[PDB]
């Protein structure tokens, strides 16, 4: 199968969940505080006349990050929710190859959430599990 | 004053090499937001033509076409400022050794 | 003379100084609308890629839109460079004019 | 005559600028022609196709 | 060496026009150019959706 995922960046490691549950992308302006909320999540927006949750993706995964070098919020879509994730740059649309997909789990600490690693010569392309990423959000 | 006046004439022939620099930004300026003028009309006479199905693409490519051509009056606005300072360049060349010569 | 030529050279050095900050405004107006109008792209772009079968004739112009529009925000970051060395040019010979007007 | 050759060099750089201001004309008649014309190729690139 | 040095103000008023006839050509030229640059962009955005 040839999956398109879309590209995107945090702290110099490169990140990536299908198109298939994105509403679009933005660029990060005030976000509006919710009173005793989750500490992996930042507030809402009003985004296309809807409430969403401006999560912090970097707070789900546990890896390291520089909250003021984000920028990006890229707004995901799921039957359960509809979720915005703070990040870095954005690149767009990558057509990924079955060939170069690595399905290993204990690779890196956040690759139970991960749905594998994509090989390359580039920057390494780490696919996500936006499933698994909404399941934690929750419980 | 001649050995401070050398340092004028490091500086207005750095003006008069910049200002032959800046230009060639402002032609490939003005190059580039003309052509996406007219490749974002090429796509705004067409999703016009898929009606609903092209609703919220139309809206977007007009945005597109709206900025682009902003970006066409800004490199025009660059453009008068360079011609400008191109012929304060050229005429430097007077005042600066009109100075060491006296 | 040397004073009424050093005068006149009050004159280039204080027009090019107002120079750079005209530029500079024109520049980060021009860096503005090419990051915008590449995100805009983008926007397109991935809805696009997103709808499928219909949306790749859009995506295929779109992605040609946003190659412009990032040759853009190249050639906006260049004609930046270039303005803050004019700048600089012109603000550090502002210690040399001060220099010959006062001798 | 001194003043009213004075009043020359004025009408002078008024046609300096006049020709200036008739060549921002002559560049915006251009471009919507430029337009028009992509525009009407547009149309005959599939009309002709159209039978 | 004046009447060798009004053959070279000949020549210098022949190169001023010679370079200015030269100008001509590069307008010319990149007017085609471009145009066949244009053109083969009006080609290009189709024939890429045309499967």
């Amino acid at each position: 199968k040839e999956f398109e995922v879309l590209s995107f960046e945090i702290d110099e490691q490169a990140l990536a969940f299908d198109v298939d549950n994105i509403e679009m992308v933005i660029e990060k302006s005030d976000i509006t505080p919710v009173p005793k909320s989750r500490h992996f999540v930042e507030g809402v927006i009003n985004l296309r006349g809807r409430i969403i949750p401006v999560v912090n993706l970097a707070k789900i995964l546990g890896i390291s990050f520089d909250e003021q070098k984000m920028k990006s919020i890229i707004v995901a879509r799921t039957k359960d929710v509809e979720v915005g994730f703070l990040v870095d740059r954005v690149l767009g649309v990558l057509r990924i190859t079955e060939n170069q997909l690595d399905l290993t789990n204990v690779s890196d600490k956040f690759g139970k959430k991960s749905k594998g690693l994509v090989k390359t010569d580039g920057r390494l392309i780490i696919y996500l599990d936006i499933d698994k990423i909404i399941e934690e959000i929750t419980v | 004053i001649s050995n401070s006046a050398k340092d004028v004439e490091r500086v207005v022939e750095s003006f008069q090499k910049g200002a032959e620099e800046i230009t060639s930004f402002v032609e490939t300026i003005n190059a580039i937001a003309e052509q996406t003028n007219l490749l974002a009309l090429n796509a705004a006479i067409e999703a016009a033509r898929a009606g609903e199905a092209g609703r919220g693409f139309a809206v977007v490519a007009d945005e597109i076409r709206k900025l682009a051509e902003e970006s066409q009056q800004a490199s025009e606005n660059v453009r008068r400022v360079v011609n400008e300072i191109r012929s304060i360049a050229e005429d430097a060349g007077k005042v600066s050794s009109e100075i060491t010569a006296r | 003379m040397i004073s009424n030529s050093a005068k006149d050279v009050e004159r280039v050095v204080e027009s090019f100084q107002k120079g750079a900050e005209e530029i500079t405004s024109f520049v980060e107006t021009i860096n503005a609308i090419a990051e915008q109008t590449n995100l805009l792209a983008l926007n397109a772009a991935i809805e696009a890629a997103r709808a499928g079968e219909a949306g790749r004739g859009f995506a295929v112009v779109a992605d040609e839109i946003r190659k412009l529009a990032e040759e853009s925000q190249q050639a906006s970051e260049n004609v930046r460079r270039v303005v803050n060395e004019i700048r600089s040019i012109a603000e550090d010979a502002g210690k040399v004019s001060s220099e010959i007007t006062a001798r």
